[PDB]
């Protein structure tokens, strides 16, 4: 029952981060959109993955 | 020595060439010192340079080649001039073998912000004279390379 | 497949076959007014440095270079950390 | 946690707590520089000056 | 040639031009004015009868336009691309003349009105490398050049070689760079910088040197006036947004050796509403740094794109015919000889004298191109690709 329940509050969150990591392989070196509002240059390393 | 170089400025209204003589300047190679000695402006001087302010005019600088077998010269807006306290620096840039290549003049502060200036101001030269003798850039170093790679390998 | 270059001066020289199917080590030669000459490996670094090489230079080949580089094509097990 | 008037006290009280997270919060941006206060994360937003003065050519023809 | 497939389009002849002449190739009017023909212009000039030309064309169809150039009577100097344009959206362009007069084109009612209107911030710098003189002239209102500024390089002891100016179809995105430490350093973005490289008429292999003077275009103020010794041409020089970069022999050492001359400016700003060559009294600080390069070099130019986004690489081209792109980033002057944290916050290479040649960077692959003379670079579209022309005895794109 602990595994099981365990298990079960994992599949809320993991499943997308891991959904996440596959994107981010798969999709790796674009630039996809332009976020319409000037972020900060310290989120830089999160938001701009794959690029030089 | 010590040579001797002429210095001359020019400013008028149609922003001509009329250099007249301003000050010497006394070289002396062997401590590498510059010193000018300029005389002060006169009250038709000061009027011209007042009208070459309010025109946006130029005030240029000019040295001969050698200590008439050339000169070198540069300009400065004559209004920023004014508008400095006529506090400026000339710089006299030679080369290796020691000879004249070009004089630059620049005022402190530069610019200009619409500041009206008294005559009782223009009656001090405040200028700073250097000489720029060209600097010698730096080769590779190597030394630093060699010895750490060998502390790397050991 | 032997060369030979004319008309060098006295000096320090260095020689590479430049080839675009097969790249080629560049050795360097040394050559005095008297006449006497050798070679040794370049090092452009520490210059004094000695590594003789013979004079007939039997400058081998390292194969084709590489100017191409191959594609990523991660799998899932560079997924998987 | 309404039993009296105290309540709006501690209602203070409680915004005085949420104070504190808030506080800690900044301490948070200290130890992350994630907020836009600095000189350097305004680079993006400097346009170029604009040139006032064109000076062309180069060796005699 | 079109630039994809390599075949050619159009072919035109100039009758009569000797194989000494010198030429000047301007875009004066590109195609994004549809209902208006696109226009270059080619500037051709004769060097033993000093008389010189200029021929307008369509760059697309190849024909001579109906614009009839004017007829240059006196021999010219120097010629500039002001980025004004007439009412036809074409660029005007200045000559001077030998007796220091100057001549527009088209020189229409509307360009004459707007260029004397805008007269007195249009400066020319000449370079006469045979008496070894720079001079710099403005522009008056009546179409006439004064001696605003002269510098005299004296030719017994120095001749110049080079006086490449930065580019002026580049833009630069960030202004300053980020330091770490939560503070910025400001790059010194004089756009009227003169690059002049001279070498030493003295060619003994001991006494020689090699001299690089960031003279000013407008004021005259010599920027930086180094001297380097024991060296020995030919020099390479690519001069960039901020940076300038200096191929040459060092003779003791007998080795190619780059020299990264970067300007930057203090911690805060001078002026960020506009740029003016007659507002700079802070002489920019230079920082300085030698590498090795393990080959000899036959052409450089930065590559260049639209926004200027794009990371900078310089195109070195070798004798072998490979054309190497060496990040420009390798050849910062700030990589510090002893790793610090500073180095670190900003990511810094701890400084390597020696530059590789990995043939794994080559943006050529076998295509050689043997007695290289030149790397053309253009913006292109997109902000990722520059397009490359590499010219000599073959021609690559
Ligand atoms: C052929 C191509 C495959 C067709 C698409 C595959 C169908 C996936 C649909 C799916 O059923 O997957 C969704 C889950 C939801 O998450 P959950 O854990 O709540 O339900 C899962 C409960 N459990 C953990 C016990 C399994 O998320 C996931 O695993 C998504 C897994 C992501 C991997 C992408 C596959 C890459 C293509 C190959
Ligand atoms: C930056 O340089 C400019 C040019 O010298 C200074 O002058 C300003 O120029 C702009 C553009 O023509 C005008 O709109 C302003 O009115 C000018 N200012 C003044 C006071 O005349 C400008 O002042 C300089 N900026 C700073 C901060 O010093
Ligand atoms: C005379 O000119 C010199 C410049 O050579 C002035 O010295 C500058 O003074 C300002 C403040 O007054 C400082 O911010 C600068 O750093 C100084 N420059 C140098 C190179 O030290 C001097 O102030 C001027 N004197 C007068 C009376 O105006």
């Amino acid at each position: 029952m602990l595994t099981d329940m365990m298990k079960g509050n994992v599949t809320n969150v993991l499943p997308m981060i891991l959904i996440g990591g596959w994107i981010n392989m798969t999709f790796s070196g674009f630039v996809t959109t332009k976020v319409p509002f000037p972020l900060t240059l310290r989120f830089k390393p999160m938001l701009q993955q794959g690029i030089e | 020595g010590t040579v001797g170089l002429l210095l001359e400025h020019s400013f008028e209204i149609d922003d001509s060439a009329n250099f007249r003589k301003r000050g010497s300047l006394l070289w002396n190679q062997q401590d590498g010192t510059l010193s000018l000695s300029q005389r002060q402006l006169s009250e038709e001087e000061r009027g011209r340079l007042r009208d070459v302010a309010a025109l946006n005019g130029l005030y240029r600088v000019r040295i001969p080649r050698r200590p008439a077998g050339g000169y070198v010269s540069s300009f400065v807006p004559a209004c920023s001039l004014v508008e400095s306290h006529l506090s400026d620096q000339l710089t006299l840039h030679v080369d290796v073998a020691g000879n004249v290549v070009g004089v630059s003049v620049v005022t402190h502060p530069g610019g200009c912000r619409g500041h009206e200036v008294e005559d009782v101001d223009l009656e001090l030269f405040n200028t700073s004279v250097q000489l720029q003798p060209p600097t010698t850039a730096p080769g590779p170093e190597t030394a630093a390379f060699i010895e750490r790679l060998e502390m790397e390998q050991a | 497949g032997s060369f030979v270059v004319h008309d060098i001066p006295s000096g320090s020289y260095v020689v590479e076959v430049v080839s675009p199917a097969y790249r080629f080590d560049p050795v360097r030669v040394d050559i005095t007014s008297k006449g006497k000459m050798r070679a040794r490996y370049v090092n452009y670094i520490k210059t004094s440095e000695v590594v003789r090489l013979p004079y007939p230079l039997q400058m081998k080949s390292s194969g084709p270079p590489s100017y191409f580089i191959k594609r990523e094509s991660w799998g899932w097990t560079d997924f998987l950390m | 946690l309404e039993s009296s008037s105290q309540k709006f006290l501690q209602g203070l009280v409680y915004l005085i707590g949420n104070l504190m997270g808030l506080a800690l919060a900044v301490y948070k941006c200290q130890s992350m520089g994630l907020l836009p206060t600095h000189a350097s994360d305004w680079l993006a937003f400097i346009e170029p000056p604009e040139r006032m003065e064109f000076s062309g050519g180069g060796l005699l023809l | 040639i079109e630039s994809s497939s390599g075949t050619i389009l159009w072919k035109q002849y100039l009758p009569n031009v000797k194989p000494d002449s010198s030429f000047k190739l301007m875009v004066q009017r590109t195609t994004a004015h549809f209902p208006h023909p696109p226009q270059c212009t080619l500037l051709v000039k004769d060097k033993e009868s000093g008389m010189s030309s200029l021929y307008v064309f369509n760059p697309i169809f190849g024909k001579w336009s109906q614009v009839a150039p004017p007829v240059l009577k006196r021999p010219i100097l120097q010629s500039l691309l002001l980025p004004v344009m007439d009412q036809d959206y074409a660029k005007v362009l200045l000559l001077i003349d030998d007796e220091y007069k100057v001549t527009a084109f088209p020189a229409t009612r509307n360009v004459l009105r707007q260029l004397h209107e805008l007269a007195p911030s249009i400066f020319f710098y000449l370079v006469d490398a045979e008496q070894g003189r720079l001079c710099g002239y403005r522009l008056r209102k009546d179409l006439t050049t004064e001696l605003s500024w002269e510098l005299t390089i004296p030719p017994e002891v120095q001749r110049i070689v080079k006086v490449k100016g930065k580019r002026s179809s580049e833009h630069v995105h960030s202004q300053g760079r980020v330091m770490g430490d939560r503070s910025v350093l400001y790059k010194s973005l004089n756009p009227n910088l003169l690059a002049v490289v001279t070498e030493s008429t003295d060619a003994h292999h001991e006494r020689t040197f090699i001299g690089i003077f960031l003279i000013d275009g407008v004021t005259g103020r010599i920027i930086h006036s180094s001297v380097q010794k024991k060296a020995k041409g030919p020099v390479h020089i690519v001069h960039s947004e901020n940076w300038v970069v200096y191929q040459y022999w060092n003779t003791k050492a007998r080795r190619n050796e780059f020299t990264v001359l970067e300007l930057y400016e203090g911690t805060e700003q001078y002026n960020a509403t506009a740029f003016s060559s007659l507002d700079r009294p802070q002489l920019p600080q230079v920082l300085q740094q030698s590498y090795i390069f393990p080959s000899s070099i036959s052409a450089m130019e930065a590559t260049i794109t639209e926004r200027g986004i794009t990371s900078r690489h310089l195109l070195i081209g070798l004798p072998s015919g490979a054309i190497l792109s060496l990040p420009k980033a390798l050849l910062d002057p700030r990589r510090p000889e002893i790793p610090t944290e500073q180095s670190r916050e900003e990511n810094l290479i701890p400084y390597s004298p020696d530059v590789q040649i990995h043939a794994e960077r080559f943006i050529n692959y076998n295509q050689t191109v043997s007695r290289m003379r030149g790397i053309y670079t253009a913006p292109s579209g997109l902000e990722s690709t520059c397009l490359v022309v590499a010219y000599g005895l073959d021609i690559y794109q």
